[PDB]
């Protein structure tokens, strides 16, 4: 699961959510997101994402 | 058994409401027509017992007519009621809203005699006044699909904020059907009246697609099923002089 | 500082999205304008620290023009967030639709350099849809405050569905009352009849704000909607008076006939 | 009393399970959670302004003058 579960509890959870948008990056490498993952959220490449998990 | 059919709203996991949610949670079985993987997984885990209605589209590049496809989807829900389960059927956005199968299985279940209901969740539209920053009541709302729009006979008030919905498929029964659109519209509005192609967020690391543009340039822009074109208002509120007359009264006495 | 405005839909509890829960939860601070007690004693116990709208309405007797409602309401909320406060605004519905109080918060917080944003909600009519088994997708549907219908012009599209919103209210030019008479409404009648026949099938809706309520339908005569009994919350839905006309023009560009719509 | 209609209308309009059951046996469910005769009453009458009594007690935010 990784980036479906790192979704699901950032879509429902405000506290995440602003830990977030402090230093996306960083929370996204803390829920052991890829690299290559969050180079595809900070670069806005939801096509990539799709083909990742 | 009985049927509820429920939304998730656009944004995954959040936007589903408390009620709904729980609705799929404590399901018999739920029948499930999300768009994505994320969407699907995260419903699994609400509730393990999910049939995806998804299969019943074509499969192995097939040919299937969607009146057909329906009819089977609608046949499997109703078939889990009269068995007796409590079914919970999950659809994207508000499950009434650009959803016929949602509405022909509460129709037939009604029609048998069985407890149907549809909760109400967050469309596209609910999604475009937030993004957007507009109050449909400011200046008053018109919504048509797009190709609606083209085959009939609506004249926009071009006073409101104006709504084409499915901008991505307007004129099927192509750069060549979104000029015929501009032309059209150009009635109403200047070729450099400056439109906005609005897609709703579905992932919440994703912005909302907000393209502002002349209209002379929607042909050359690229869309997506969700696409859907944001006409601002061409002209401002102008006074009735005639009803504010019959009501005794004149535009200094609005408070 | 910050500023969230959200939505709780129409229904007690259930009826809020599980994102816009949270933002209350979490919330230094919210301003709420709720339908009723029961649901300000949820919203009470979500988050303690809530300060109510509702104050800012005209008290008994008192002459108010709700601009000036309006505009305290904004100012209380920016106060808020001034103070360094995470302030979240609970609105009934949608925080946005037929609302002008976000909408004016979340502008001034932007202008002054703070981070806000709406939520959307599940509004009045996204209820209405879901009651009376309407797809407004494939139909078309249009909105309008009642009051600015008459006093604006407005040209409905009779052939698409068309809601009025705070018909009770429809003609009150002053601001400062909060219902209609029967008079102003038999105005909107004649208004409306340039299009609607007097004796077309008007629906007055009101979605229910508790469980164990059912929602008002009630179908009528267009003629009888003077004598109706309409409270604040009440919306007029009028369903199309014309069928579909063939957009002749368009057709023939795409190089179809009405013989092939489908 | 008060306090427990209030919970319960709120647990009723959050819990699908207890939906479901309410809508079963409206009565029965309601007994279950505490509430009195004249509570079940109103709420079968469907007396809207009795219920905010038994709990113990302007919603414009828009206007059209442009
Ligand atoms: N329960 C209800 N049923 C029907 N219409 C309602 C309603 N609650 C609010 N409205 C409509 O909204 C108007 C108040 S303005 C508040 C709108 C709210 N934000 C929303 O999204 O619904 C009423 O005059 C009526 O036109």
């Amino acid at each position: 699961s990784g980036l479906s579960d790192f979704f699901t509890q950032l879509g429902q959870d405000a506290q995440l959510m602003e830990d977030y948008k402090q230093n996306p990056e960083a929370v996204m490498r803390a829920h052991g997101l890829t690299d290559e993952q969050i180079n595809a959220v900070m670069t806005g490449d939801m096509e990539k994402l799709k083909t990742l998990s | 058994g009985s049927l509820v059919c429920v939304g998730t709203g656009l944004q995954l996991a959040g936007q589903i409401s408390v009620l709904s949610r729980s609705y799929i949670e404590h399901a018999d079985i739920v029948f499930s027509l999300l768009p994505d993987g994320f969407s699907q997984r995260w419903l699994t885990k609400l509730n393990p017992n999910v049939i995806n209605l998804q299969q019943f589209y074509a499969q192995n590049g097939e040919v299937k007519n969607r009146r057909d496809t329906y009819e089977q989807m609608v046949n499997a829900i109703l078939d889990a009621v009269r068995a007796g389960k409590k079914t919970v059927c999950a659809l994207y956005g508000h499950p009434g809203v650009f959803a016929c199968v949602s509405h022909m299985a509460i129709t037939r279940a009604k029609a048998e005699g069985f407890s149907a209901k549809m909760e109400p969740g967050i469309s596209a539209e609910a999604c475009l006044w937030a993004d957007l920053g507009i109050d449909p009541g400011n200046s008053g709302h018109q919504s048509f699909e797009a190709s609606q729009f083209m085959f009939f006979n609506h004249v926009p008030d071009p006073t409101t904020h104006l709504l084409l919905w499915q901008i991505a498929i307007a004129g099927e029964h192509s750069s060549d059907r979104l000029q015929i659109l501009v032309e059209q519209l150009n009635q109403w509005y200047p070729l450099d009246h400056e439109v906005v192609i609005y897609e709703a967020a579905n992932l919440p690391i994703q912005a909302p697609r907000i393209e502002r543009l002349p209209l002379a340039n929607l042909p050359q822009a690229h869309l997506m099923p969700i696409s859907t074109l944001l006409i601002p208002p061409a002209k401002k509120l102008e006074y009735n002089y005639a009803i504010l007359a019959k009501l005794g009264i004149g535009p200094e006495d609005l408070g």
